[PDB]
């Protein structure tokens, strides 16, 4: 079915410029707004750049405006110009559709490797690692400096985990949802500024790190990073 | 009788008698005529539809702006209300001239291409109001010159609030009234003769209501026509005779000037005639009545 | 042929007659009970708030 | 022999009529007289779905009491978002003709169907992120009035053959055929029981069935003309039918005939579409003349009139929570009052 | 506006979508089809379970035709899906009084006054080697006058007429042998005629 490949990638020496292609097939990748999300090689998500159906709107991050370029026959492309040092990272390729009730950032690339040779909002995990037992509970919570309770009502925390050699899949999402594919042993908590996704019957594969998003506004936050592991 | 100079310019007007003896009476029938038309028009109100709507808007603007020329005549060419009100009753009726004549000729050219080419694309009321709009801007554009006017003028014992005299300089007020028939006469007879040859060759013709449309279409004409017509003529007289005999004698002009004014009353009262488009042409505001 | 669904028709009307049938006055009451019962959840009836109305 | 069993038939109608008769100790409209009246009850044009290009012929409200879903004859069945008036979804309907829409309670599936003989599933929730047709329900030789689900699974349709079917979306095979109407069933209406329901067909009668059973279990007369609505009271033990004879009338499950009728000499057009509120005390009943009378389901007499379409009304839909009342008429607009 | 502003922009995209798709659609004409059965629509829908809709295109005009005769149902309960419908074709088989009494209950209905109906003949030979052998009194016994073609072709002609009592519309009556290729023609002509006549109407001045 849905599947999304993405390539481009290698060494690359500092100050030049590289293009990398994400190739979609199996949707209706026309009306979806596909994302752009980079991950350091010992650390936690961070993200790129936003491009939504028909490129009504782009947006980018911080240390990334000016430098790159995201542009969209089923296939997007992100233009590269003048690497940093710490621009070295691997890159996801997210696709996201925007309707009441829809289910953003749910399904994610594969993702290539990369090699090289203060008033927005913000958000902490207070844990890192925290041992935990199959057959128990675990429960991760982060927090955030401007309460995610908007005017319409629905609170906006999003919670992802990727398993080691895998790219992230989203778990819960608005904080009190489940995603689809997601079994019923996840469950969300919290409101306004505290958060809690509560786990009961820990089974095996559910070993991994947590990451919340926030999508009040962009640029979009992640957490540190926590990772649950076996014991 | 006399002369005056104004605009650096031998600038001949006279102040007869006959004129508030004949023009009050039939401004009076008109206007009353007119009034009880137009607001029944407007209380009951597409693209045509829209430029019917806009049209007889101009004419409740002029027919508003009417009962000051009966004050400024009945007080024999005296007009006391000042500067700006003469000058702004000078601009509100040549905008209401104006945009009454484009509009009859827009309401023309509508037809044509509703008649006899119905799969036009121009056959959205966004569009329509913006071209109204356009309209009436170029009619405010055209016409600002009269506003920048200095009037009255006292001479004798009246105040003169005219733009319509005698007067020697080439102002671009008279090639406007000049461009105002010369044009929309021939954009109206074009389309009435396309729309009446259209009509008649595609066999249509032995309805009784398509006979009564065509002699309503062309009475609109006819009626145009017959209430503008002396009035450029007139005009045409007065540049004639301004040429073939310079200003050296204003003495024949007295006779001329009342013809000039009388058959000007001629716009007043084709404005005042505007329920024959509306009403007799479609049984529905019959039905409305 | 006529008379398979005449049979058919006499059978309905036979089978739908044996339905038991309670006093109108009670049933009457009892749909006035349960109207009077929800005249404070009916925001139609009763005018809605602005401050909980929704279609602002 | 036939003419025997008529005449048995005519005397099972009569015993019909002397059970009837004989229940009627009393009337409604002397055991509402008690009741304080309404009075007065005025609502405004609180939204206004545009969008629509051609003439809406049903919108049915979503189960949380946001989405509605409207067809037209431009072939699309957009899903507002009433809230907010933003356009959710655009469906694109095979065949320009479109006659009856109807909406999942989990908010997954949405019906359609028209002239086209066929009763469409569409899926919503599509990991392909685009709307696809889930099953194409064929079986009805006559067009699809009106379809409504009883889950996500199973939906009843009453079409223009006189005949109501049970469909089965899983497999597309009708699984239980109701049937014994004489003209075209023109409307249908799921109890909150969801047990049973009703088809008022072009006949002037309003069957009763049972969708387990299916059997006609009670039956129904007394209106004049063709029935074009219907819907059950919110208690479920009554139920109103609009009859295109100007008037619409409250029948009773255990009573067996028509309680109060619903009549006034300034009317002449024929009802299009009438449901109840969440408390059953109005009857927002659309119109053919112009207009959307709501009137006082015990007292018989009108509390007010919601005139504000530029053309007849074809459908009417009072949220689950009611807290809004949406109306579409053939003017391709939609509107949403409170 | 946290993620709203992405949903108005799929509401706006959508919208220009269907506004695109009625700008498109707007330009096709539409004709409800009629008749008995085995009258000849068939063969002229050749010419050019449910509702069976043919579309044509003559002189850059999207033609949409609908054969609605397929319908084993009321006619009333849903004659008002095509209220808006441009015109309204008519096919009398003269082969062989059940095409007049339809006529007559399609030109009084309440949702078709202000639309004319186009009247189409069919099989004008078969009728005319017909009327050679048996006179036209068979069909229509209040007939009297001279057995030919051109008189009984001209009383089916005057029959027809008189079903109708609405002034506003007009029977734009063609008389075709099932064998030639001029009906779109004809069709195209009446068509534009009714077009150019609604125009009028909406001018005030018809
Ligand atoms: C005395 O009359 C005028 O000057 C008015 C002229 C006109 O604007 O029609």
């Amino acid at each position: 079915d849905v599947q999304l490949v993405e390539s481009g990638g290698g060494l690359v020496q500092p100050g030049g410029s590289r293009k990398l292609s994400c190739s979609a097939s199996g949707f209706a990748f026309s009306s979806f707004g596909m994302h752009w999300v980079r991950q350091a090689p010992e650390k936690g998500l961070e993200w790129v750049a936003y491009i939504s159906s028909g490129s009504g709107t782009i947006y980018y991050a911080d240390t990334v405006k000016g430098r790159f370029t995201i542009s969209r026959k089923n296939t997007l492309f992100l233009q590269m110009t003048s690497l940093r040092s710490e621009d070295t990272a691997m890159y996801y390729c997210v696709r996201s559709i925007y309707y009441y009730g829809s289910s953003p950032f749910d399904f994610w690339g594969q993702g290539t490797t990369l090699t090289v040779s203060g008033s927005d909002i913000v958000m902490t995990q207070a844990t890192s690692s925290v041992p935990v037992t199959p057959g128990e509970s675990v429960s991760i919570s982060c927090r955030s400096s401007k309460s995610l309770l908007h005017s319409n009502g629905n609170t906006y925390l999003y919670w992802f985990l990727q398993r080691p050699g895998q790219s992230p899949q989203l778990l819960i999402y608005r904080m009190s949802n489940l995603a689809s594919g997601v079994p019923d042993r996840f469950s969300g908590s919290g409101s306004g500024t505290a958060f809690t996704l509560t786990i009961s019957r820990l089974e095996a594969e559910d070993v991994g790190v947590y990451y919340c998003m926030q999508h009040l506004e962009y640029p979009l936050t992640f957490g540190a990073g926590t990772k649950l592991e076996l014991k | 009788d006399h002369f005056l100079e104004i605009d650096k310019k031998n600038c001949c007007v006279f102040r007869d008698d006959f004129i508030v003896k004949v023009l009050p009476p039939v401004l009076g029938l008109e206007f009353i005529f007119g009034l009880l038309g137009n607001g029944l028009a407007l209380w009951i109100f597409k693209s045509s539809r829209i430029f019917l709507f806009n049209l007889a808007v101009a004419d409740f603007l002029l027919i508003i702006c009417l009962p000051f020329l009966m004050d400024n005549y009945v007080r024999r060419w005296d007009w006391k209300f000042g500067d700006i009100p003469c000058r702004l009753m000078l601009f509100m009726l040549a905008m209401n001239r104006q945009g009454s004549i484009i509009f009859l000729t827009v309401v023309a050219v509508d037809r044509y291409f509703r008649v006899v080419h119905p799969h036009h694309a121009l056959n959205s009321n966004r569009t329509a109001a913006i071209i109204s709009c356009l309209l009436w801007g170029i009619t405010i554009g055209l016409t600002v010159h009269l506003l920048k006017k200095k009037m009255p003028i006292q001479n004798g014992g009246a105040n003169l609030c005219s733009s319509f005299s005698i007067c020697h300089t080439f102002q671009w007020h008279e090639a406007m009234f000049l461009l105002e028939f010369f044009l929309p006469l021939g954009i109206i007879l074009f389309c009435s003769a396309r729309i009446i040859w259209s009509l008649r060759q595609r066999q249509m013709d032995r309805h009784a209501k398509i006979k009564r449309a065509i002699t309503f279409i062309m009475v609109v004409a006819i009626v145009f026509v017959i209430c503008f017509l002396p009035s450029v003529v007139v005009r045409i007289r007065i540049f004639w005779l301004l040429h073939t005999s310079g200003t050296q004698n204003c003495e024949v002009y007295r006779s001329v000037d009342l013809a000039f004014f009388i058959t000007l009353s001629f716009t007043y009262m084709n404005s005042m005639l505007d329920p024959v488009v509306y009403y007799f042409s479609s049984p529905s505001f019959p039905n409305f009545f | 042929a006529s008379i398979a669904q005449a049979r058919k028709l006499v059978e309905q009307l036979k089978m739908e007659a044996n339905i038991d049938r309670i006093k109108v006055s009670k049933a009457a009451a009892d749909l006035m009970a349960y109207c009077e019962a929800h005249a404070k959840e009916d925001p139609l009836l009763t005018p809605v708030p602005a401050s909980e109305n929704p279609f602002r | 022999e036939l003419d025997q069993l008529r005449q048995e038939a005519e005397q099972l109608k009569n015993q019909i009529r002397d059970a009837r008769k004989a229940c009627a100790d009393a009337t409604l409209s002397q055991i509402t007289n008690n009741i304080d009246p309404v009075g007065r009850i005025q609502m405004r044009t609180r939204r206004t779905l545009r969008g629509h290009l051609a003439k809406i012929y049903a919108m049915h409200w979503g189960t949380d009491s946001r989405l509605l879903v409207s067809a037209s004859q431009d072939g699309k069945l957009i899903i507002w978002d009433s809230y907010t008036t933003n356009k959710v979804h655009a469906i694109p309907l095979r065949s320009s003709w479109v006659m009856t829409c109807a909406y999942a309670p989990s908010g997954n599936y949405v019906a359609c169907g028209g002239l086209d003989n066929i009763c469409s599933i569409y899926n919503l929730k599509t990991r392909e992120g685009n709307v696809r047709v889930s099953r194409e329900l064929a079986g009805h030789t006559g067009y699809l009035s009106c379809c409504r689900f009883l889950d996500d699974n199973q939906i009843v349709t009453s079409s223009g053959d006189t005949t109501c079917a049970l469909w089965d979306i899983e497999t597309g095979q009708q699984t239980t055929t109701f049937t014994g109407h004489t003209g075209d069933v023109m409307s249908l209406s799921l109890a909150p029981d969801t047990r049973l329901f009703v088809s008022g067909a072009c006949d002037a009668s309003a069957k009763l069935w049972d969708v387990r059973e299916g059997m006609c279990r009670q039956t129904f007369t007394g209106h004049e003309s063709d029935i074009n609505a219907i819907c059950f009271f919110p208690n479920g033990n009554a139920f109103a039918t609009g009859s295109d004879d100007a008037t619409c009338r409250l029948f009773d499950l255990r009573a067996d005939q028509e309680l109060m009728t619903y009549s006034h000499d300034n009317i002449i057009c024929g009802i299009t579409s009438v449901s109840f509120s969440k408390s059953g005390r109005l009857l927002l009943a659309g119109y053919d003349d112009f207009n959307c009378n709501v009137w006082d389901a015990l007292k018989a007499d009108r509390a007010g009139v919601l005139a504000g379409h530029d053309n007849r009304v074809s459908c009417l839909g009072v949220t689950d929570d009611g807290m809004a009342v949406a109306t579409g008429s053939w003017d391709s607009f939609l509107k949403i009052w409170n | 506006s946290a993620e709203e502003r992405a949903a108005l922009e799929r509401s706006k995209a959508i919208e220009k979508n269907l506004k695109e798709d009625g700008i498109s659609a707007a330009k096709d004409v539409k004709l409800l089809l009629l008749g008995a059965d085995n009258s000849g629509k068939s063969t002229i829908v050749k010419q050019m379970t449910g509702i069976v809709e043919t579309h044509f295109t003559f002189k850059n005009l999207h033609f949409r035709l609908f054969d609605v005769g397929g319908q084993r149902s009321e006619r009333k309960k849903w004659i008002h899906c095509f209220e808006d419908v441009t015109a309204i074709i008519f096919c009398v088989d003269l082969s062989d009084h059940e095409s007049l009494m339809l006529f007559d209950s399609i030109c009084n209905n309440k949702f078709f006054i202000d639309t004319s109906i186009i009247l189409f003949l069919n099989k004008k030979d078969l009728f005319g080697e017909k009327i050679k052998k048996s006179p036209l009194t068979i069909c229509f016994p209040e007939y009297t006058g001279p057995n030919t073609y051109e008189d009984a072709a001209a009383y089916i002609q005057a029959q027809f007429e008189s079903k109708n009592r609405s002034p506003n519309k007009e029977i734009y009556c063609h008389m075709t042998c099932a064998t030639d290729t001029n009906n779109a023609q004809v069709i195209f002509d009446a068509v534009t005629d009714i077009i150019i006549a609604n125009n009028l109407r909406g001018c005030g001045l018809y």
